[PDB]
RNA sequence: UAA
């Protein structure tokens, strides 16, 4: 059987041939033969970061049982995508071919969050009943914390060395856990009402928490006391993330229809304040290129941004990216595949644009012309570019 | 030989550790232990974990290659009842 | 515990400038390779004569020139690392470079940057010499210059100069502006090939006049928008300012924008140009398919010569095609804007690619004739002469700078010593191995033999019976009377060399005593022989004419044309002069009175003009006077003339071996260290006067006489160009214990004026015209006596009474770069194999295997045979790959076998591994395993293949005896996933597939089956094995440590690097009982990590301990494990790594005590000595440290008392042991001198 | 509302005597051996 | 002998 494969092995061969021979990465021309000159996403910095924009709809996956997908997570090497379902199940999907079906039944309630360790040796998952499960990379549950939180776990983030990890729930507190023994270390007290998301700084000890009380707080993991508060959100603050690599920035979205990026190095200096007519629901920093992130909205409409290109509008909008509200985004660690999950019970994979493409920025994901099965020819096509978007 | 330096039998300080953990050594083709029995356990060998011979784990006495191990998704690890060795003739088709 | 050394210095020329840096008598050519700033004097015929070389501790990112008031010389702006400026001036008094000021900008750049900085900052200099700007990514660092030398610097984002500047592409200073006006090319919305259809004309261009207001504290700058252009093609990347405007070079267009700021015209270069999109001005459509696909296009803008309307601009793409661009403007308006490709009839530029810099050597007030120096990333840097720049053009090659291009592969094999017998006698460099590297990137791509020693051509070999020294006499310009002596038996033979060295048996020569010295005398009319206790004068026919009896036995005797100098055991000097009328007199010469009351260890008669200033009526830059030079027991070099009156001169500072020496009157603790000195001319075509000092410890010190101010000798201490051959304080006594080291000068070896140093390990001093003198190991056998032979030859006698005549091989040899380099042209006029890579040596068959890589146009095919939809056939295509294997016989360096791999195939790894073909009998065979990866697009499934080749002896084809071997493929297999690496573990080979590594074994019946299996995170970049321990590099997640087992085949994950980096190469740094790994980064960092299971926070060794980080000055292409030579002291190993800039490095592991001593010495040197560009060597390598042997080499170059003081910092005996381990590091590569 | 033991390899399930595989109900238990090995490997030189 |  012949199918659409996205492997970065040959681009890495070309890139390392160029680097070992002192040859520069030649400019790609708008022609198909120049796709061989497109380097892996990790090789592009500066003005070449525009190449690492996921804009071409590549595949559409779905489980046998159409279940709500609260969270998706790539494996730390990007080999597989872990798709948590509302039925507390883990479905893996190979990045090479977007093909797998066998389930796992991870939890008993809806898995609300997953997070792999920076060392790539440990995955923690939380569910709707407050239980926290610690998983080996082969998905062998090794440790349960039955009552980590009274309410449903909302977000969990590992420390820089993965010795600790912070969790948040519908309760108004965050608690730091010692991973080695699975014992709770301290409670981050504050955050009236409800805390919705948390994140650990990639390099140093710093905790950012988003809460229903219109607040984003910065915590000291060593002491457990809030060190600064952000008052710039006029309603409950949804998912917040620092950055994958450096952490100099911090982004938080709120359901008041505003996304804000703060410079943590300059007293939470506001950098970007972008507002949308529709509600943002989740965000995802680019794993390789700083200043680049994607916002997912309630009407679909993936919105890719760039701090250095535009501080007011997205550099690229995919308006009909999903048929319903997008719940989770997940960039591949290699950076060549972007996975999105929505309430339409579908996983949609996005790859980088091709040098020439007749259907580029004209897919049913860009024009609302989704007729019956519009992805049958975009998911069963062995090649990528395809003749000029529709399907039987 | 400068082209192929003899790096096989090198005295390493962690070699006893490699014997204790992973049951490993620096001689891949070392003779099998005449006293060790996989089912009896490590106590069957008088020399203990620090034996120059090979102490084969019971995981490698299994007959059929674990299909989940080949995908890197074996939940049983060394306790699996199927072979965790890339043996081609022992694969289940 | 490691030390880093540079086996080879960089050869790729990255920058070049023409200026008055060290002198104003002529325009010099400043050449930067990676960290060495070379000053050249370009002759009228294009030859480059090196004036002096300076080595810096950082990567020279950029260079620039700024004038200084009250001086004709110009200061130098040196850019190193990331965002650092050091202002350099040349001190004429000290003949060195002193740093005016340091300017650090990396901290401010990081402070003002949201994203990571670019690795390389870019420097731009105002043509008005009012300011310089350094920018990294939209952050501009301005360095104002006062018209107290440098005003305070201001750093700001590009958005502060102009509101719209968001993604800077290029910045340049515009010309013909009364204020420092800059031009910014930027794309507010980033656009690439896949973004063009939804984003039209994104590039913008703004012209800003800067009003810099320097103040005491800070600098205030205000920019006024002179002009702004909004709609420009997306592919514009380079601004090339001209007299009336600026040429904007793009991948597909050449836009001309005047200083007024209107896009007057543009030229479409290929089919990919923005056809029917600009549509607003003159559109010059060209079907030339010119492609400027590089980030920055190299070019030279030659101003109009006063105006003759001869302002010329020359672009140059990556394929080394020179393009002429004419701007026939009559004023503001432009007429006849076009690009013309310069015709190259003789394809002299074929061997070169990726030009880096262009500099005009000689102006001659006319742009019609131009001498251009161009540095290339792959070929030799060239000095070209362009004759008639027309829209009959002729281009000729004047000279070239040797460039080993990008060393993309490194291996050890036998280039010499294949045959154990040369002309009857054993091979002089027998059982000697050499580093062989792959050089070049395109049509010009070769094998570079990095010879550990000079291989001399033998044209005569004979066996003697018993001698200790020989002399060859040339009477009528021909070889006669080769006198031999035997010190042990007190004998002297004549051996007339006219006819097969037959015994002459004629003449009354003293046959019955040891001859100390014998040479022609009296203008070749007399023969003088100095015996143990007697001095004899003969004539051409060996008839005795004069005899002198010496009470004490003579030791040192030197002869000039009218004079002879004799020293006896009593320590007093005896100088005799031949009578001019009829010779046969040998009158005495009156010595100075003060001479007889002081001890002299050695003496010689010397001809030089160094002390002409102090002589009466001789202050002329000519007329080398005769000087009687003597070395005193206090290591003082004194000399005087024949008419000396009573005045004795002296080289000041030579007793302590100071950096600078000068002549002065000698006015008057016996510690004899200086053994022999001589002052003579060294070089190939232009001869430079050098003072060479031989110490009793075997170390050789070289001083360069300044051509101007000739009474002073200077030694470059920053440059680590002179190899270490011995140690002062009797350390390394075995280097001089067996055979006494004598320095012999030969003005004509093969046109080279060289110095021969005898001993158990001989040395030769060769100086190329474009390089400093270098100490080269000569052969691999001891040298006892060397004498001139015929013309341009010498005869050398080893320790086993074997005499053979030598000649310097100069056909493809470059005797510079710290080690002799041999260029091996594999591609000939018939078969033009492209860039060669993955070179291996088959030890059993003694053959070299290399893989060629032809760049063919790439056709994107789907999984089915049908082509991918968006294909255009009448358009230039991107280059694919096509590779094969070449079997090369080192006997003739000819390809004796070739096999070709299909389209879209690159051999990503080749090894000459020893494979166990039987687990029971343990039989091993050396197979060649090639890993072929199908270089294709991301959309197609990855595929690859691995081939196992056995070299088999076959019947040679008649005519060619070296074609007695062929490649037999014992196994091949096409596998899913690219094969990026190949490695052998414990007799079995492991290859990498897509996110997978498979270990296979070969049986006797040539059956290959996988036995092991391990998953890979992203992509395998390199893989090495140490017995049964693997290290697998990853393109994103550092590397991991794997142990391999057999019976129950296992791939045990022993550990992995805690930090995720894109590793380039891997190697093992064993360092005794422990185990360390060397990992080169894509950021030019080499990391040392250790397997420490016993450390607390290692998770039983699963977390590799990060020991040190070391920023190399160029990206590493390859690493190899080499046995380490131990001069004094379980096998030990070292790492040898090839760099893209053409440099070879090595990491030598050290023990704890050696590391402590060398770390203390290095820290002392850094803290106390003055660094060249003000760069701290510790901080430059940190962008327990790895020790830089370049810094430790400065310890060897310090003064004697300074050396003792530095060594005293930690260790009573630290001087002795420090010299011992410095010798051990310096000679660590001499394991190649002893093998099999 | 009641789950099935899909990916659980029948050895980390004990009969409770909320999730069932074939008839009789079971419950998932942590593999308190891999976690212990992780603890053992966290020890110094072990 | 399986999840
Ligand atoms: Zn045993
Ligand atoms: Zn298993």
């Amino acid at each position: 059987t012949q199918r659409r494969s996205v492997d970065v092995s040959s681009p890495y061969i070309n890139l390392y041939y160029n680097r070992r021979h002192g040859l520069p990465n030649l400019v790609v021309e708008p022609e198909t033969s120049y796709t061989i000159d497109i380097m892996p996403p990790n090789a592009y910095r500066g003005r070449d970061r525009v190449i690492n924009l996921p804009s071409k709809f590549t595949h559409l996956s779905s489980n046998k049982v159409k279940h709500v997908i609260p969270a998706i997570q790539w494996t730390p090497e990007g080999r597989r995508l872990v798709v948590a379902t509302y039925s507390g199940e883990f479905s893996l999907w190979n990045a090479s071919s977007f093909t797998f079906e066998t389930l796992m039944q991870a939890h008993d309630s809806a898995v609300t969050t997953m997070k792999y360790s920076h060392d790539s040796d440990w995955m923690i998952s939380g569910d709707a009943d407050g239980m926290i499960k610690i998983w080996q990379p082969n998905f062998s549950m090794v440790k349960e914390i039955d009552a980590a939180h009274t309410e449903s776990i909302r977000d969990m983030a590992f420390s820089s060395n993965d010795s600790k990890f912070v969790t948040c729930s519908d309760d108004n507190i965050l608690k730091i856990w010692n991973f080695s023994n699975g014992k709770q270390e301290r409670v981050l007290s504050g955050h009236h009402w409800d805390v919705k998301s948390c994140d650990w700084h990639p390099e140093m000890g710093l905790i950012a928490s988003a809460s229903k009380d219109n607040l984003v707080k910065l915590w000291d993991p060593r002491s457990g006391n809030c060190i600064s508060s952000i008052l710039k959100f006029k309603h409950t603050v949804l998912k917040t993330r620092f950055q994958p690599t450096k952490g100099n920035l911090l982004m938080a979205i709120s359901k008041d229809k505003s996304c804000r990026v703060f410079d943590i190095r300059y007293s939470m200096k506001e950098l970007m304040c972008v507002r949308d007519e529709t509600d943002y629901m989740t965000l995802e920093w680019h794993p390789i290129n700083e200043s680049m992130f994607t916002l997912a909205c309630y009407d679909g409409s993936l919105k890719h941004f760039d701090l250095l290109q535009n501080l007011n509008e997205p550099i690229l909008t995919i308006p009909y990216a999903h048929d319903k509200c997008i719940t989770s985004l997940s960039y591949n660690p290699v950076g060549h595949i972007f996975a999105t999950a929505a309430k339409d019970r579908t996983i949609r994979f996005w790859t980088r644009a091709r040098p020439i493409d007749p259907n580029a920025y004209d897919d049913p994901t860009y024009n609302n012309k989704k007729i019956n099965g519009w992805f049958f020819g975009i998911n069963n096509d062995i090649n990528a570019v395809r003749e000029k978007g529709a399907a039987p | 030989s400068l082209i192929h330096p003899d790096t096989a039998k090198y005295p390493f300080k962690f070699e006893p550790f490699l014997r204790q953990e992973y049951s490993f050594s620096l001689d891949p083709d070392r003779p099998i232990c005449e006293f060790y029995n996989s089912r009896e356990g490590p106590k069957s060998c008088p020399r203990g974990p620090l034996c120059p011979k090979k102490h084969v784990l019971p995981i490698f006495q299994n007959k059929i290659v674990c299909r989940h191990w080949l995908r890197g998704l074996c939940k049983k690890n060394d306790q699996c009842e199927y072979l965790h060795e890339y043996n081609l003739r022992k694969m289940p088709e | 515990m490691n030390v880093y050394d540079d086996v080879l210095d960089a050869t790729v020329v990255s920058h070049s400038l023409a200026t008055h840096f060290t002198t104003s008598d002529y325009e010099e050519l400043l050449v930067v390779r990676t960290n060495i700033l070379s000053v050249y004097r370009p002759t009228r015929d294009g030859k480059l004569y090196l004036t002096d070389e300076f080595k810096f501790h950082g990567l020279i990112t950029d260079i620039g020139l700024i004038p200084q008031k009250d001086s004709p010389l110009s200061c130098l702006l040196l850019c190193t690392g990331v965002a650092k400026i050091s202002i350099l001036k040349f001190n004429t008094l000290t003949n060195s470079i002193d740093t005016l000021s340091l300017h650090y900008y990396e901290g401010k750049f990081k402070g003002k940057s949201l994203v990571e900085l670019a690795k390389i900052s870019t420097l731009r200099m105002d043509p008005g010499s009012s300011c310089a700007l350094l920018f990294n990514n939209d952050i501009i660092a301005f360095l104002p210059f006062h018209v107290k030398f440098t005003a305070p610097s201001v750093v700001l984002v590009a958005s502060e100069l102009y509101e719209g500047a968001k993604n800077i592409i290029d910045i340049q200073f515009l010309k013909n502006f009364t204020k420092p006006t800059i031009a910014l090319l930027y794309q507010p919305k980033l656009v690439w090939a896949g973004n063009t259809t939804i984003s039209k004309l994104p590039t913008q261009y703004v012209i800003l006049t800067l009003n810099i207001q320097p103040a005491e504290s800070a600098t205030k700058i205000e920019s006024t928008t002179i002009a702004f252009v909004k709609e420009l093609p997306w592919d514009l990347h380079t601004i090339v300012p001209v007299s009336n405007g600026a040429i904007i070079v793009g991948t597909n267009e050449l836009a001309f924008l005047d200083n007024t700021g209107v896009l007057q015209s543009t030229v479409l270069l290929n089919s990919f140009a923005d056809k029917e999109l600009q549509k607003t001005k003159i559109i010059n459509n060209s079907s030339l398919e010119i492609m400027f696909r590089e980030k920055n296009t190299t070019s030279i803008w030659i101003p109009s010569s006063k105006s003759n309307n001869d302002e010329t601009l020359l672009l140059m793409d990556l394929k080394s095609n020179i393009y002429y661009i004419q701007m026939e403007a009559e004023g503001r308006l432009l007429i006849k804007f076009d690009i013309f490709k310069l015709p190259i009839v003789n394809d002299l530029l074929k061997e070169n690619s990726n030009p880096k810099c262009i500099t005009r050597l000689n102006a001659t007030n006319s742009n019609k004739n131009m001498d251009l120096f161009i540095g290339f990333g792959s070929g030799n840097a060239l000095v070209l002469r362009l004759n008639n720049l027309k829209s009959p053009f002729d281009i000729e090659l004047l000279s070239s700078l040797r460039n080993v291009g990008p060393i993309t592969s490194l291996t050890v094999g036998k280039v010499s010593s294949i045959d154990d017998v040369v002309k009857g006698l054993p091979n002089p460099n027998k059982n000697e191995y050499s580093l062989v590297a792959t050089s070049g990137n395109g049509s010009g791509s070769h094998l570079t033999v990095i010879q550990t020693s000079v291989q001399p051509e033998i044209e005569l070999a004979l066996k003697f019976i018993s001698i200790t020294q020989i002399w060859n006499l040339k009477i009528k310009g021909r070889d006669r009377y080769l006198i031999t002596t035997d010190s042990t038996k007190s004998r002297s033979d004549i051996y007339e060399s006219d006819n097969n060295f037959k015994l002459h048996k004629g003449g009354r020569l003293r046959r019955d005593a040891t001859t100390v010295y014998i040479s022609m005398f009296g203008e070749e009319k007399r023969i003088i022989q100095v015996t143990t206790n007697h001095l004899y004068l003969y004539d051409t026919h060996f008839r005795r004419l004069t005899t002198i009896k010496f009470d004490y036995e003579v030791i040192h005797v030197s002869v000039m044309d009218p004079y002879i100098l004799v020293t006896v055991s009593r320590g007093d000097i005896k100088i005799f002069e031949l009578e001019e009328k009829n010779k046969r007199k040998l009158l005495k010469v009156d010595l100075p009175e003060i001479l007889n009351e002081m001890v002299i260890t050695s003496g010689l008669i010397l001809k030089s003009n160094m002390c002409n200033e102090f002589l009466i009526g001789l202050s002329k830059s000519q007329e080398e006077q005769l000087l009687f030079t003597f070395v005193t027991a206090d290591n003082q070099i004194i000399f005087f003339t024949k008419d000396h009156n009573d005045r004795i001169f002296q080289l000041n500072g030579v007793d302590q071996l100071n950096e600078s020496l000068y002549i002065s009157t000698y006015q008057l603790v016996p510690d004899p260290s200086i053994k022999q000195v001589m002052i003579n001319k060294l070089g190939h075509d232009n001869k430079e006067e050098y003072l060479t000092i031989l110490t009793f410890g075997g170390e050789i010190y070289q001083y360069r006489k300044l051509p101007q101010r000739r009474s002073r000798f200077y030694r470059n201490v920053t440059r680590n160009d002179l190899a270490i051959t011995g140690a002062p304080d009797n350390a390394y006594a075995k280097g001089v214990s067996s055979i006494e080291r004598i320095m012999h000068y030969f003005p004509d070896y093969n046109g080279y004026s060289v110095i021969f140093v005898t001993g158990s390990v001989p040395y030769i001093l060769i100086k190329e015209d474009d390089s400093t003198p270098k100490i080269f190991k000569f052969g691999n056998i001891p040298l006892v006596s060397v004498t001139p032979w015929s013309e341009r030859s010498v005869m050398c006698v080893d320790d086993i009474k074997n005499a053979r005549v030598y000649t310097l091989t100069t056909d493809n040899m470059y005797y510079g770069n710290k080690l002799p380099l041999k260029q091996i042209k594999i591609s000939n006029v018939l078969d033009d194999y492209k860039t060669l890579q993955k070179l291996v040596y088959h030890e059993r068959a003694q053959l070299f295997l290399v893989s060629y890589c032809k760049r063919v146009p790439y056709e994107a095919l789907g999984e089915d045979g049908e082509k991918v939809i968006g294909y255009d056939e009448n358009v230039p295509h991107a280059e694919g790959f096509q590779s094969g294997i070449l079997l090369i016989n080192p006997k003739s360096w000819k390809v004796i076998d070739k096999i070709d791999f299909p389209k879209n195939s690159v051999v990503n790894e080749m090894r000459s591994s020893m494979i166990q073909i039987n687990s029971k009998t343990k039989r091993k065979r050396e197979y060649i395993i090639a890993g072929v990866a199908n270089a294709t697009t991301e959309d197609t499934p990855p595929t690859g293949a691995f081939h196992i080749y056995d070299v088999i002896e076959v019947v040679p084809e008649p005519g060619k005896p070296d074609t007695n071997y062929k490649l037999k493929e014992i196994f091949q297999e096409e596998v899913s996933g690219t094969v990026s690496t190949v490695c052998e573990v414990s007799g079995r080979f492991m290859i990498s597939q897509s996110q997978k590594v498979l270990v296979r074994d070969i049986q006797e019946d040539n059956s290959v089956i996988p036995v092991a299996f391990l998953d890979i995170p992203v992509f395998v970049t390199d893989s090495k094995s140490f017995g049964n321990l693997l290290i697998i590099g990853d393109a994103m997640q550092g590397f991991q440590f794997i142990g391999f087992d057999a019976e129950p085949y296992r791939m045990i994950s022993l550990g992995r690097s805690m930090s995720k980096f894109q590793t380039m190469s891997l190697e093992f740094l064993v360092n005794g009982g422990d185990m360390y790994f060397a990992a080169t980064d894509a950021d030019r960092n080499v990391h040392v990590l250790k397997y420490a299971p016993d450390e607390p926070n290692s998770l039983s060794g699963q977390r590799l301990v990060h020991c040190s980080s070391f920023t190399l000055h160029s990206t590493n292409s390859c690493m190899m494990l080499l046995p380490r030579n131990e001069e004094f002291g379980v096998p030990s190993f070292q790492n040898v790594g090839g760099q893209v800039d053409g440099s070879v490095f090595k990491i030598v592991p050290l023990s704890e005590e050696k590391y402590r001593r060398l770390y203390v010495i290095q820290q002392q040197i850094i803290d106390r000595e003055l660094q060249l560009g003000g760069l701290n060597p510790r901080m430059e390598r940190l962008a327990r440290p790895m020790l830089d042997f370049n810094v430790i080499r400065r310890f060897c170059g310090l003064a004697i008392d300074r050396r003792k003081s530095i060594a005293q910092k930690a260790g009573r005996h630290a001087h002795f042991e420090a010299w011992r381990d410095i010798i051990n590091i310096e000679f660590s590569m001499r394991s190649l001198c002893q093998g099999k | 509302r009641i789950r099935r033991t899909t990916g659980i390899p029948k050895k980390f399930l004990k009969s409770i005597e909320m999730i069932t595989d074939e008839g009789k109900f079971v419950v998932q238990v942590e593999d308190k051996q891999s976690w212990e090995d992780y603890q053992r490997k966290r020890e110094n030189r072990q």
